């Protein structure tokens, strides 16, 4: 329950942001400068989080930070 | 005169849709996935973009369209007249890209080299036998160690040494699988599996690379035009012979990819740019050195802009 709220909390908290400051709108790319592997990492900290599996074909995939709810909605529903 | 050399990615690189954005830009993409198709007996741009990723994980099928992909990004850079790359340096199958693009070997002639590659490592390893796994934040004795201790009669080995703190291993499947909990255990950040078919660089490649080594003496061998830094050894080989004998030792024997982004360092090399698909070698660029720009020359965009500036 309240994915949003709890993925801008982690992502925020990763990227060493408030929550403010903070954009679901914004590009993960170079909006706030995370590459290929603190992708695989902030991966295992949603797995570790919201109780689903993961792999590299689907984190490789998230370019914004909806992209990440919108994952983790889909995997708890289904 | 500044200097900058092109860097050619392995397997794992490729994705549904590569190369998507540039072939509407340039007509030549397509055209080298159509020459490549005529090869192969099936049309490759349309398994590329349409799918599904699981036929494009099979490694037969996966190596040519890494190598139609990696090529069809040099000849866009080479049609649009751009800066000639002081040196050339590919991961696993990226020899292969870096061997077509410096003239050593012909493009058609490579995609039969590569498909048939591929099937001659699937003889050796069945499909579901082997796995690899990418462990990050953790040094490379305590890699080492965890793959002797979990072992138990059955190959395991560190064999990508891609950069400080990530290092891939391969082996037995349920091996591999057991000495990466232990190695998450010693204190690694996290120990990644791969979505590969077969397992690379490792002693169970030696029934395939002794069949790969009848192969390459069939095939024909040029003069390289640009210098190709190997994986296997760090070296720059001339000779037909060496380059052979490299490739045959390169799919039994450990990637040293940390030691060739260093070398190409020595030799006055300011920046890399990724001639292929994704972005996994740039991110390992900022690792290995800190001073050494690089980006990922895969669509339009990066096409510009890395061309711009060199």
């Amino acid at each position: 329950n309240h994915p949003e709220v709890k993925i801008k909390t982690i992502l925020s908290l990763f990227l060493n942001i408030n929550i403010d400051d903070f954009n679901m709108d914004a590009n993960l790319a170079d909006a706030y400068d995370m590459d290929s592997t603190e992708l695989a990492d902030l991966a295992k900290e949603i797995e570790k989080e919201f109780g689903i599996s993961v792999t590299k074909s689907q984190f490789s995939h998230w370019e914004t930070g909806r992209a990440v709810l919108d994952f983790v909605s889909s995997s708890l529903n289904d | 005169m500044s200097e900058f050399a092109m860097v050619f990615p392995g397997q794992g690189s490729q994705d549904l849709g590569m190369l998507a954005d540039l072939a509407t830009a340039f007509p030549v993409v397509e055209q080298t996935f159509a020459e490549a198709s005529d090869v192969l007996g099936y049309d490759l741009w349309a398994l590329v973009q349409q799918g599904p990723e699981e036929e494009l994980n099979k490694t037969w099928q996966t190596q040519p369209a890494l190598l139609a992909a990696s090529v069809a990004i040099w000849r866009v850079w080479q049609e649009k007249g751009g800066k000639a790359p002081s040196l050339m340096a590919g991961h696993s199958l990226g020899e292969y890209s870096a061997l077509v693009c410096a003239g050593v070997i012909d493009f058609k002639q490579a995609i039969r080299l590569v498909e048939l590659r591929g099937k001659l490592m699937q003889e050796a390893v069945p499909e579901g036998t082997g796995a690899m796994y990418v462990i990050i934040g953790l040094d490379n004795e305590s890699i080492d160690r965890a793959c002797k201790e979990v072992a138990q009669g059955q190959i395991v080995s560190p064999v990508n040494f891609n950069s400080p703190g990530q290092v891939v291993i391969a082996g037995e499947k349920e091996a591999v699988e057991r000495a990466g909990d232990a190695c998450k255990a010693a204190g690694a950040k996290r120990a990644l599996p791969l979505a590969v078919s077969v397992p690379s660089h490792c002693a169970l490649m030696k029934p395939a690379a002794d069949k790969l080594a009848v192969v390459l003496e069939g095939i024909e061998f040029g003069y390289p035009q640009f210098p190709v830094v190997n994986n296997v050894d760090v070296k720059i080989e001339q000779s037909a012979e060496a380059i052979r004998h490299a490739l045959v030792r390169q799919l039994y024997n450990p990637v040293r990819w940390t030691e060739t982004v260093e070398f190409i360092t020595e030799q006055g090399v300011g920046q890399l740019l990724e001639i292929g698909p994704g972005r996994v070698l740039t991110g390992l660029t900022k690792r290995i050195v800190n001073t050494l720009s690089a980006a990922a020359v895969n669509d339009t965009a990066s096409l510009i802009t890395a061309l711009e500036n060199n």
